[PDB]
C-alpha cells in the first residue's frame, strides 16, 4: 500500500509515551460522573495546604506526636534559638514529611515561596514576642537572634491572634531548586528567637508549646516528575 | 514543500578615543592616552527587571555608596612577568561599603568597570593582553580533581600570578590545594591566543596607557551570591615581554582600578565571614 | 544561517581613507572585505552560514554514556544485575568540547538509548529476549539497591521499557535547569567556609554545585536470570535541541582531567615547524 | 487498521535524524530564558573574531608564549622573509589551533576571504615599513621580496596605527576548499618581508615583536560538520 | 499512537525505490551551480550523434583504426556486397560499441529510426555511385544488389558531397525491439553494393576508403534500464 | 494523483561556410576550403560573471596582447603517423604575452580558437579527425597507475603522439613515466570511433583543408590554475590514410593556430618556472 | 593603485603632473598608424620596481632613460619589443 519508512524507535514502549490504543471493551456503557466534593485538579492545591511541622525531632519526642510540639517557657531573655530549621523543603528531614515535601518527593525541581505558620498554644494569660527568621543562604547560619534579625524576618506578638505567618520569599539563583541536599541550590535557614521573652502571670502554666505549619504560595511550582524515596517494597 | 506535524503536548519533543574621562559617585578618572573603551558583549550593566527579578524581597541599591572606583593594589611588570589574574567580585570584598553589602547579603549582582592603567615613556616595549572571562575557572595543582580550597581561589585585591609551566603538588600531608595556571594555556587548558574570543583590550605602550572594559552582569542565573560565585575574571597577560632601552632590570606599575555599577542586593542577615588563608 | 553579502567591483583607489590600517588596541576586530585592499570584480553570492547555525553544530546524537548490565544469577557477585549512571556530559571528550566552546546553554534534549547484548559463554544454554528496564532518578528519589527491590515500581519515576531487537529507545527532555540556562562552568563552591567552624566543615569542591544535578538512570534486565549468562551493554546519545549558547570560549586545546577545567597531560599541543617554512 | 507498508530505513537510528519523540517528563514547568550577554547564533561569528597565531612554533618556542610573537630587528635590510605561512587554515600548525582553525576542524569544507591582523608591539621610536604578501598556490613558494611583490600584497607603514589588515582573497578554482593538508585544494602562501628595514633611535631596543592575529570575513561559510582531530579519550 | 499496520514490502530495500532519508550533513552551504558547457539531459541526446561504425572486423583490422575503414576499389562493376550488416544496434558487433550500441546495452528495449552516414575518403578526382539498402526481416538476406534493391535504398552520388545519410525506418511487428539477438524481433539487413563503380582518373590512388557513422533519429527512445555486458569486474 | 510530503530540512534528503576570416588582435586567418566551423557545445567564449567570480582581487584581461593567434610547431602527416595531441592551455605555455600572463598568475581562464590546417592536392586522399576533449586524460606506459610525470603531461607545442599498440614500461631502475596513447583506444581506454561525441571536426582532403573549432572555457570551477590543469586537449587522428598517386612515401604538414580567448588572469605573484623535462 | 600594483605613502610631497598634463591614449584626430593598436592596460600600466642605488655623501647623481629602464620589466618590455611603434 501506500509506502512507509519506520523511523528509529519504532517497536519501543516508552512509559510516558501518549498514543491511541485499541478498546478491550467497546460499547461499554460508562456510568456517568456525580458532583462530588473535594475535586483536585493539581498537586500544588494540595502543597498549599498548611500541615503541621515535625519540628522536635529528638530522640523520645521523633515518631510520637510531641514531635510537632516546640516547648517555649517564661525564662530570662536569650538569643539562643529556639528552633532551626534548613529551607530544604523535601530533603530537610523536618520538612521531607509534610504534605508540601510529600509533593515534592515525586518532583525533581521546584520554585516558589513558602509560608511558615506558627501557633501559639500557650495560656490566655502568656504574653511574648518572638522573631521568626529566613537567612538566604551562603553565610554562617545564624546562631543567635543578632545575627538573625540582618536577614528577612518577623516580629510576632503573641496576643489576641496566636498565630503568625512568615513567608518565605523566592531568592535564588536559579530559576529552579533540587529536591535534594545540595550545595548550588540550598535554600536558606529559617530560625526562630525570642524577641523579648515568654510573660505568665501566676497560676498558669510556664511551659508551653507552638506548633509549626508550612505550605506553598500561589507562586510555587514544581517539575520534572520522579520516583519518590518514601515508599519501598520488598522481595 | 515539506509537511510538518507535532503529535506531543510538551515542546521539547518537537523536532529541531584617547581623552575620557569616567565619574562614578565620587570617584573620577581621566585618560589621554587610551585605546577607546570596550563593553563586553555590547551590553551595559543594568538592573534586574522586574520581568526577572526571582527574590522577592525588596532589594538595597548602595548606588554611589558602593558604585565608585575602587584602586586594587599595584602590581609589577617586569620582563619575567607571566600575568595575574583577579576575581569578581572577589577582588573587592574589602572595598569600602561594596563589601559590607557584599557579605551582609546572600545574593549580590554588580557589572563592573574596570580600569588597566600602565603607563611607560616612548622608549619602552610591550603589550599586555587584558581580558574579561566569565567564569574565569582556573585547573588546580594536584591530581585530586577540583580540589583547590576556598582561601586560595578567593585571594583578594591581591589576585594571583600565570605560571610559565606547570607544576603538580606533590605533598600529600599538607597539599597547597592552590592554583596552577599556565600562561600559554590560559590556566584552564585553552591556549591563550585564542583568549581574545572574550572582550578584552590590548594595552600597547607604544599606543596607550590603559585599557577600559565594561562588563555586565553575566550569569546563568540574574541575581546569585558574590561569596559562593565569581561572575568574572580578569586575567592580563604579557603579550609582548617588557623591554627598555636594553638597560635591563626595567619594571613597571600596573594598577587596577574596578567600579562595581548597578549593585542590587538581596537577603540581608548577619555579615559572612569567609574562613581566612 | 542566512545567504552571505555579494561582492561589489572595486577599482583602483587614491585616498586619505586607510581601512587597511586599524588599531588592535581597541579589542575590536576590523570589518574588512576584499574590496578594502585589493581589486574586486562582482560576485553574486550563493554560499550560506545554514550548517554553521548553533542548531547545526549540535544537531548530531553523540554518545555520552556505555551502561554495563549482566543477566547471571543473583548468587554471582561478580555480575552487575543494575547499572547507576550520573547523567553526564563528561564522560565522553567530543560532545563535553563542542558544548565547553560556550559558557551557558538552553537547550531541549533527546536521549537514545542504543542496546547490545551478548553470551558470556557457550556450555549453558540458551536465552529468550530480554526487557530492559531504564528508570530515571532525579535527585532525592530513592535509589535501587537491588535488581528487584521496591524502587523499580516507578510509580512517579519516568521509566523506559525497551524490548531487545526493537530500534534504539528514544524520549525527550525539555530544559530542565534550575537556572536559567546550563552553566558549563561555574566560577566557584557550593559551601563558602565560615571563620571559626573546623576545616573539615564548609569544605566543597571548586566549580562543583548543584546546578549540574540532574539525576542518574538505573539500568536492569527486567527478566529473570537464564541458566547462562548474559552481557548487555546500552549506549547513550544525547542530541541538542532548540540550543541557545551565550558567551563563547577557547576550545578545550589540551586533554581533560576529571569533570573541571583541571590539565594534567599532553600539555604541549602544538607541533615544531620554521617560522619561515610554509 | 490503516493498511502501511514498512519502506526501507525502518527500524534505524541515524544520528542525523530529525524525529519527535514521547517526552519523558511531561508539563514540565520549564524555567523561563532570562536575557544573557552574549549569545551566539553561528559559529562563523566566533570564526569572525581575530585570534592569535602562533606563528613561532620553533622547538624552544612552541607550547610557551613565545610562539606568538615574531622577532623584528633594526638590521640592514634583506628580501628574506620574516616569516611564512601555508594558507590551510585547518591543517596548517600554525593555523589549525587558532579560533578560525578550531572551528574549522569541526566541518570538512570551508569557503571565504581571510584576514590576518599583525600588531607592531615595538617602541613608539621605532619606523619601519613591512611587506605581507599572499600568493595564490601553482607557482613556487616566495623565497624573496621580488617574488612576493608579483602576488596580492600590502605595505605597511609602521606609525602612529601600529596594526595592518591583509586581506586573503577567496581565489580558488572549487567554490569550496578542504580543512586537510591536500594538493587540489591548495590554499597559497603568505609571506612578510622587509619593505625598506625597522629603524630606531638610541636607547631604543633593537629587537621588537609583531604579534599575528587571523579571522574570517564577512564572506566566509563552513559546511559537511564532522568530528575533530583535537580532542581524544582514551580506554 | 495512531494506529498503524505494517503491509508487505515493509524493512525491504529496493534499489529503485525513491523514499526520503535523513541528512548526514544538516545545514551544509552547497556551493552553486555555475553554467557549465555542453550540458545533458537525456541519453538519448548521446544516441542522436554520429559515432564511427568498426565496419571491418576482419582478425588483421579489429581493434585498430583498420576496423572502422571500409575500401574501395575501381574494379570493374560487381554486384556483390561491399559491406553487410544486421540491423541489431546493441547486440550486433560491429553496432554494439558504437555510442548508439553502448547506450542501448544500457536498456532492454528500443524502439525508432536510425541513421546511417556513409563517408568517402577518396580523392577529389574519384567518382562513383553506391547503393546502400535497408532490408526489413523476413526474408533472404540480399546477397546480391539485384536483391537489395526491392528493399528501402538510396543511391549516392559520389560527387562535391563526400557525405550520404540513409535513414532505416522504423519498421517492426512488436512496438519495441530487444536489445539482443532476437529472432521475433530481429530487424533487418544493411547492405552496400556499387550502383555503376568507383571511377579515377590516372595519377590518382585507386583504393579509397569509406568511414560508417551511425546515430538515432529523433523518434527514437529505450525503455527498462537494465545492466551492459560492456563492463565486468575480476575477483 | 499521487501526494508528496517532504519531511525533512536538507533538501538533499527529498526524493528525486567555405570561404573566412578570422581576425584577433593583429593576427589574421582566411580560408577558401574550409568545412564550416565548429562551436563546442554551442557555447561562445566568455569573460566571468560578477555572478560566478570566485576570486575577489582584480583580474587582467590582456586582450589583444594575449588573445591573437599562435601557430605551433608543424608536424607531418604520413601513411604510418597514428595521431597528434596537444594540451591547452600547455601548447601556449611559451607563446608571448599569454604564456607570461599564465606563469605571472596563480589563476588563469581562456578558451580558444583552434584552426587546424592541412592542404593537399585533388590527387591526395586521407582524413583527420580533430577533437577538442575537456579533460583529456591520457594513460601511462607503467604498471604504477597515474604514475606520469609532470613534464611529460605537458610536451608543450610539439604535443605528443599516438601509438599503434600499447607498450609497457619494464625499466624499473629509470622508468619512463610517459603517456602511451594508443590511438584506437583514444589514449584513455575508449573506442576511438565514439570519440565523436567530443567536438570535433573532419578534414577530409577532398572536401576541405581546414578545421575551426571555437573552444569554450570549460571546467568544474569558474577559474583554475593554467599551470597545474590543462582544460582542453586537442586529439587529432588520421580516420582514412594519407595515400598520392600510388608514389609512396608522401608526407603532408598539418600545421595548428591557437588563438586563445577571453584570457583572464588572478593572483599575480612571481613568475612560475616548472621543472624542464 | 596600478593594475595589481599599490603604493602607499604617508610622508609625502604631493604628486606633481608634468605641464598640468595628465597621460592619454591617442586619439583619432592625431592618430598616424593605421593597423589597430595593442594596449595591454593593467599587464603593462604597472608599477615596476627598478634596482635600488645608494645615495652617500659622495654621490653625484643618477640617470634613467624611459621606456628605456623598463624594456627588461614584464609584458611590458614584450610589447615594447614585439611593436614597432
Ligand atoms: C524514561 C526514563 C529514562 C530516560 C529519562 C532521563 C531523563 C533525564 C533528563 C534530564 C537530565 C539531563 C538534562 C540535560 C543534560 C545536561 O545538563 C546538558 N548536557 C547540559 O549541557
Amino acid at each position: 500500500g501506500l509506502p512507509v519508512l519506520n523511523t528509529p524507535g519504532s517497536n519501543q514502549y516508552l512509559t510516558a509515551d501518549n498514543y491511541q490504543s485499541p478498546c478491550a471493551i467497546p460499547e461499554f456503557d460508562v456510568t456517568p460522573p456525580i458532583d462530588i466534593p473535594g475535586e483536585v485538579r493539581n498537586m500544588m492545591e494540595l502543597a498549599e495546604i498548611d500541615t503541621m511541622i515535625p519540628l522536635n525531632l529528638t530522640n523520645q519526642r521523633k515518631n510520637t506526636m510531641d514531635m510537632y510540639r516546640v516547648e517555649l517557657n517564661d525564662a530570662a531573655h536569650s538569643d539562643t534559638p529556639i528552633l532551626c530549621l534548613s529551607l530544604s523543603p523535601a530533603s530537610d528531614p523536618r520538612l521531607a514529611h509534610t504534605m508540601l515535601g510529600e509533593i515534592l518527593n515525586y518532583y525533581t525541581h521546584w520554585a516558589g515561596s513558602l509560608k511558615f505558620t506558627f501557633l501559639f498554644c500557650g495560656s490566655m494569660m502568656a504574653t511574648g514576642k518572638l522573631l521568626v527568621s529566613y537567612a538566604p543562604p551562603g553565610a554562617e547560619a545564624p546562631k543567635s537572634r543578632k545575627e538573625a534579625m540582618l536577614g528577612t524576618h518577623v516580629i510576632w506578638d503573641i496576643g489576641l491572634q496566636s498565630s503568625c505567618t512568615m513567608v518565605v520569599p523566592w531568592i535564588s539563583n536559579t530559576t529552579y531548586r533540587l529536591t535534594i541536599n545540595d550545595s548550588f541550590t540550598e535554600g536558606g535557614y529559617i530560625s526562630m528567637f525570642y524577641q523579648t521573652r515568654v510573660v505568665v502571670p501566676l497560676s498558669t502554666p510556664r511551659k508551653m508549646d507552638i506548633l509549626g505549619f508550612v505550605s506553598a504560595c500561589n507562586d510555587f511550582s514544581v517539575r520534572l516528575l520522579r520516583d519518590t524515596t518514601h515508599i519501598s517494597q520488598e522481595a | 514543500n515539506y509537511t510538518t506535524i507535532n503529535y506531543y503536548r510538551d515542546s521539547a519533543s518537537n523536532a529541531a578615543d584617547r581623552v575620557m574621562q569616567l565619574t562614578l559617585g565620587n570617584s573620577t578618572i581621566t585618560t589621554q592616552e587610551a585605546a577607546n573603551s570596550v563593553v563586553a558583549y555590547g551590553r551595559w550593566p543594568e538592573y534586574i527587571k522586574d520581568s526577572e527579578a526571582n527574590p522577592v524581597d525588596q532589594p538595597t541599591e548602595p548606588a554611589v555608596a558602593a558604585c565608585r572606583f575602587y584602586t586594587l593594589d599595584t602590581v609589577t611588570w617586569r620582563k619575567e612577568s607571566r600575568g595575574w589574574w583577579w576575581k569578581l567580585p572577589d577582588a573587592l570584598k574589602d572595598m569600602g561599603l561594596f563589601g559590607q553589602n557584599m557579605f551582609y547579603h546572600y545574593l549580590g549582582r554588580a557589572g563592573y568597570t574596570v580600569h588597566v592603567q600602565c603607563n611607560a615613556s616612548k622608549f619602552h616595549q610591550g603589550a599586555l593582553g587584558v581580558f574579561a572571562v566569565p567564569e574565569m575557572c582556573l585547573a588546580g595543582d594536584s591530581t585530586t580533581h577540583m580540589f583547590t580550597k576556598y582561601e586560595n581561589a578567593n585571594p583578594g585585591e591581591k589576585g594571583g600570578e600565570f605560571k610559565g609551566s606547570f607544576t603538580l603538588d606533590t605533598n600529600a600531608t599538607n597539599p597547597a590545594r592552590n592554583f596552577c595556571p599556565v600562561d600559554y594555556l590560559f590556566g584552564s587548558g585553552v591556549l591563550a591566543g585564542n583568549a581574545f574570543v572574550y572582550p578584552h583590550q590590548i594595552i600597547n605602550l607604544r599606543t596607550n596607557n590603559c585599557a577600559t572594559l565594561v562588563l555586565p552582569y553575566v550569569n546563568s542565573l540574574s541575581i546569585d551570591s558574590m561569596t559562593k560565585h565569581n561572575n568574572w575574571g580578569i586575567a592580563i597577560l604579557p603579550l609582548a615581554p617588557l623591554d627598555f632601552a636594553t638597560e635591563s632590570s626595567t619594571e613597571i606599575p600596573i594598577t587596577l582600578t574596578i567600579a562595581p555599577m548597578c549593585c542590587e542586593f538581596n537577603g540581608l542577615r548577619n555579615i559572612t565571614v569567609p574562613r581566612t588563608q | 544561517a542566512n545567504n552571505l553579502p555579494d561582492t561589489q567591483s572595486s577599482g583602483p583607489a587614491h585616498s586619505k581613507e586607510t581601512p587597511a590600517l586599524t588599531a588592535v588596541e581597541t579589542g575590536a576586530t576590523n570589518p574588512l572585505v576584499p574590496s578594502d585592499t585589493v581589486q574586486t570584480r562582482h560576485v553574486i553570492q550563493k554560499r550560506t552560514r545554514s550548517e554553521s547555525t548553533v542548531e547545526s553544530f549540535f544537531a548530531r546524537g553523540a554518545c555520552v554514556a556505555i551502561i554495563e548490565v549482566d543477566n547471571d544469577a543473583p548468587t554471582k557477585r561478580a555480575s552487575k544485575l543494575f547499572s547507576i549512571w550520573k547523567i553526564t556530559y563528561k564522560d565522553t571528550v567530543q560532545l563535553r568540547r563542542k558544548l565547553e566552546f560556550f559558557t551557558y546553554s538552553r537547550f531541549d534534549m533527546e536521549l537514545t538509548f542504543v542496546v547490545t547484548s551478548n553470551y558470556t559463554d557457550a556450555n549453558n544454554g540458551h536465552a529468550l529476549n530480554q526487557v530492559y528496564q531504564i528508570m530515571y532518578i532525579p535527585p532525592g528519589a530513592p535509589i535501587p539497591g537491588k535488581w528487584n527491590d521496591y524502587t523499580w515500581q516507578t510509580s512517579s519515576n519516568p521509566s523506559l521499557f525497551y524490548t531487545y531487537g526493537a530500534p534504539p529507545a528514544r524520549i525527550s527532555v525539555p530544559y530542565v535547569g534550575i537556572a536559567n540556562a546550563y552553566s558549563h562552568f561555574y566560577d566557584g563552591f557550593a559551601k563558602v567556609p565560615l571563620a571559626g567552624q573546623a576545616s573539615t566543615e564548609g569544605d566543597s569542591l571548586y566549580g562543583a554545585a548543584s546546578l549540574n544535578d540532574f539525576g542518574s538512570l538505573a539500568v536492569r534486565v527486567v527478566n529473570d536470570h537464564n541458566p547462562t549468562k548474559l552481557t548487555s551493554k546500552i549506549r547513550v546519545y544525547m542530541k541538542p535541541k532548540h540550543v541557545r549558547v551565550w558567551c563563547p570560549r577557547p576550545p578545550r586545546a589540551v586533554p581533560y582531567y576529571g569533570p573541571g577545567v583541571d590539565y594534567k597531560d599532553g600539555l604541549a599541543p602544538l607541533p615544531e615547524k620554521g617560522l619561515t617554512t610554509y
